[PDB]
C-alpha cells in the first residue's frame, strides 16, 4: 500500500559526488513510473530492456535508485557499453543493464559563483571498475615507480558561466532486479 | 564587464528597452541575466531574473530577452511611475557584475511650478544665539531652480547654502535653501525673502521678525 | 521575505567595518541559499563584495578579498561582514540580500550607509518650525522642525501615526562640513491646538533620539 518514495530520491537536498555515488534500495511499495515519465522535467530518460509504459503493469523483488552529479559532457556514459572516465572510473552500468537512466540539468542548484568545487570524480584508477562498484579511497595513484604521483579525484568546479556540455546534471539510475524470491515493489 | 547606456527615454504608451552588454571572456555564456529597478534613495528590486523570468507580482509590461552578449530589458506601455534606474547584474567566472544604470526618463511630463514655504528662526534656535532661515521648494516638475535670498530688498549672498534638487515620490523634484544669521541681524531688518524662479518666472515669499 | 542591515555607522580611515545581516522567512540552512553583501557610492555603481553559502562557502570581491570576511550564524539567522583598512573611498550605501545563483540577488535590505572620515561623531540639534499665519495655505497648515549640524538622520512623526502629508528633505551640507536637514507635515488649519505634534529625530550614529513638541 505505500507508495514508493521516489521523492527522497529526485528530490533530495544532497546529492552524491559520482565517485562517493549514492544508493537508495526501494522496497515494499507501489511505484508509478508514468508519473516520472510524462512529468518533462528531464533531459534524459532512457529505459533499457524494458518499456516504462509497461513498467507500471510489473513488478520486481527490488529497486536500486542510484544517483550523483557529472557534467552533461558525461551522460552519454551512463548507459550500458560504454567507456571513459565515469564509466571506467566512477560509474560502470553492466553491458545487459534492465533500468532507466534519467537526468536533469542543475545549473541553479549545483553551480556557485567562483565555481562549485563540492562535486569530484575519479581520474585515475588502477583497473577499471566492475558495473555497480564504489571506489571511495583517495590514495595517492602511482603512474610510475616513485613511492610521476597524482592524487585521483579533481573537482568538477562548476561556473554558472559555463556551456551546457560543462554544467552539472544530476542522474538516477534505476536498476529493477528480478529474483526467484517475493516481489515487493509493483505498479 | 556588464555595459549599459546612461540614459534612455520614452514617451508614454509605448515601449522603450534597455540593452546590457557583457565582455565575451568574463560572462562565457551569459546564462543568467537579472534586471533590478532602483527608485531614488530605494534598494534594488527585482524586476526580470533568468533573461527571461517575471517574479510574481512584477507587471508583464516588464520583459526580458538575450541575444549574444546582449541582454535587454524591455517596457511596455510605458508609465510615469517606473521613472528608475534600471541596472543588470551577471555572472564572471569569478565574481558577480552589475554594471552602471540606465536613467529612464518618461517624457511630456506636464511642466509645474515651485511650491514654496519660508520658515522663521525659531524662538529656542533665538536663545541659542544662532538663527537660521528655511525655504522648503517642492513639486517643480523641470527639476531645477534657482534660489535668491534678500534682506529687505537688498540681495543676500552670504550664509546661504542650497541643495541640489531631488526627485521626489511623484516625479517632480524638491530643493531646500537655509539662510543662517546672527540674532541681533535677524532683529535688524525688517524683512526677509526667499525668491525661488523656475522657467523664468518667480515664487518669492518673506518673513518678518 | 525580510533582510535588514545593522545601523548606519561611521568609520574612522584605516580602521575595519562589521555590519551584520539579520534576515527572516528563509534559512541559510536550504540548499541552494546565500546571502552576500553589495555596495554602492554614491553616484556609482552597484558593487558585489562578498557572498556565502548555505554550506559555509565563501566567495569575494577578487580585487577586495583580501580586505573581506564573511560569517554566519544560522542559530541568531544573521550573517556577519567585515571589511579593513577603510578608506574615504569605501563611504557608500551597504547591502544584504538574498541569493540563489537562478536570480542572483531577489531580495535586498534597505541599506545602510557607512561613512569612511576621520571627522568625529555630532548629533543633532532639533529645533520646531512652528505654524504660523504666514504658513497657511487655506484648510492645510505646515509645520516642522529643522534638525541642524549633524554628522548622515530619519524623521518620523507622531510616533508613526502621521505620516500623510510628510516631506523630509534631503540634507545640505554645510561649508562646516555638517549637515542640516528640514522636514514638514502639512497638516488642516483647524486641527492646530487640538492636536499635539511631535516630530521623531533618529541620529544613529552618535545613538542620539530627539523627540520635539512643535507648538
Amino acid at each position: 500500500t505505500n507508495l514508493c518514495p521516489f521523492g527522497e530520491v529526485f528530490n533530495a537536498t544532497r546529492f552524491a559526488s559520482v565517485y562517493a555515488w549514492n544508493r537508495k534500495r526501494i522496497s515494499n511499495c507501489v511505484a508509478d513510473y508514468s508519473v516520472l515519465y510524462n512529468s518533462a522535467s528531464f533531459s534524459t530518460f532512457k529505459c533499457y530492456g524494458v518499456s516504462p509504459t509497461k513498467l507500471n503493469d510489473l513488478c520486481f523483488t527490488n529497486v536500486y535508485a542510484d544517483s550523483f552529479v557529472i557534467r552533461g559532457d558525461e551522460v552519454r556514459q551512463i548507459a550500458p557499453g560504454q567507456t571513459g572516465n565515469i564509466a571506467d572510473y566512477n560509474y560502470k552500468l553492466p553491458d545487459d543493464f534492465t533500468g532507466c537512466v534519467i537526468a536533469w540539468n542543475s545549473n541553479n542548484l549545483d553551480s556557485k559563483v567562483g565555481g562549485n568545487y563540492n562535486y569530484l570524480y575519479r581520474l585515475f584508477r588502477k583497473s577499471n571498475l566492475k558495473p555497480f562498484e564504489r571506489d571511495i579511497s583517495t590514495e595517492i595513484y602511482q603512474a610510475g615507480s616513485t613511492p610521476n604521483c597524482y592524487f585521483p579525484l579533481q573537482s568538477y568546479g562548476f561556473q554558472p558561466t559555463y556551456g551546457v556540455g560543462y554544467q552539472p546534471y544530476r542522474v538516477v539510475v534505476l536498476s529493477f532486479e528480478l529474483l526467484h524470491a517475493p516481489a515487493t515493489v509493483c505498479g | 564587464a556588464l555595459t549599459q547606456p546612461a540614459s534612455v527615454s520614452g514617451s508614454p504608451g509605448q515601449s522603450i528597452t534597455i540593452s546590457c552588454t557583457g565582455t565575451s571572456s568574463d560572462v562565457g555564456d551569459f546564462n543568467y541575466v537579472s534586471w533590478y529597478q532602483q527608485h531614488p534613495g530605494k534598494a534594488p528590486k527585482l524586476m526580470i531574473y533568468d533573461v527571461t523570468k517575471r517574479p510574481s507580482g512584477v507587471s508583464n509590461r516588464f520583459s526580458g530577452s538575450k541575444s549574444g552578449n546582449t541582454a535587454s530589458l524591455t517596457i511596455s506601455g510605458l508609465q510615469a511611475e517606473d521613472e528608475a534606474d534600471y541596472c543588470c547584474s551577471s555572472y564572471t567566472t569569478s565574481s558577480i557584475s552589475f554594471g552602471g544604470g540606465t536613467k529612464l526618463t518618461v517624457l511630456g511630463q506636464p511642466k509645474a511650478a515651485p511650491s514654496v514655504t519660508l520658515f522663521p528662526p525659531s524662538s529656542e534656535e533665538l536663545q541659542a544665539n544662532k538663527a537660521t532661515l528655511v525655504c522648503l521648494i517642492s513639486d517643480f516638475y523641470p527639476g531645477a531652480v534657482t534660489v535668491a535670498w534678500k534682506a529687505d530688498s537688498s540681495p543676500v549672498k552670504a550664509g546661504v547654502e542650497t541643495t541640489t534638487p531631488s526627485k521626489q515620490s511623484n516625479n517632480k523634484y524638491a530643493a531646500s535653501s537655509y539662510l543662517s544669521l546672527t540674532p541681533e541681524q535677524w532683529k535688524s531688518h525688517r524683512s526677509y525673502s526667499c525668491q525661488v524662479t523656475h522657467e523664468g518666472s518667480t515664487v518669492e515669499k518673506t518673513v518678518a521678525p | 521575505i525580510t533582510l535588514k542591515e545593522s545601523g548606519p555607522t561611521l568609520v574612522k580611515p584605516t580602521q575595519t567595518l562589521t555590519l551584520t545581516c539579520t534576515f527572516s522567512g528563509f534559512s541559510l540552512s536550504t540548499s541552494g541559499v546565500g546571502v552576500g553583501w553589495i555596495r554602492q557610492p554614491p553616484g556609482k555603481a552597484l558593487e558585489w563584495l562578498a557572498l556565502i553559502y548555505w554550506d559555509d562557502d565563501k566567495r569575494y570581491s577578487p580585487s577586495l578579498k583580501s580586505r573581506l570576511t564573511i560569517t554566519k550564524d544560522t542559530s541568531k539567522n544573521q550573517v556577519v561582514l567585515t571589511m579593513t583598512n577603510m578608506d574615504p573611498v569605501d563611504t557608500a550605501t551597504y547591502y544584504c540580500a538574498r541569493h540563489r545563483i537562478g536570480y542572483i540577488f531577489d531580495y535586498w535590505g534597505q541599506g545602510t550607509l557607512v561613512t569612511v572620515s576621520s571627522a568625529s561623531t555630532k548629533g543633532p540639534s532639533v529645533f520646531p518650525l512652528a505654524p504660523s499665519s504666514k504658513s497657511t495655505s487655506g484648510g492645510t497648515a505646515a509645520l516642522g522642525c529643522l534638525v541642524k549640524d549633524y554628522f548622515e538622520v530619519t524623521v518620523s512623526w507622531n510616533s508613526g501615526a502621521l505620516t500623510s502629508g510628510v516631506h523630509t528633505f534631503p540634507a545640505v551640507l554645510q561649508s562646516s562640513g555638517l549637515y542640516s536637514l528640514s522636514s514638514v507635515v502639512t497638516v488642516p488649519s483647524s486641527s492646530l491646538g487640538t492636536q499635539t505634534y511631535i516630530c521623531n529625530v533618529n541620529h544613529k550614529p552618535s545613538n542620539t533620539k530627539v523627540d520635539k513638541k512643535v507648538e
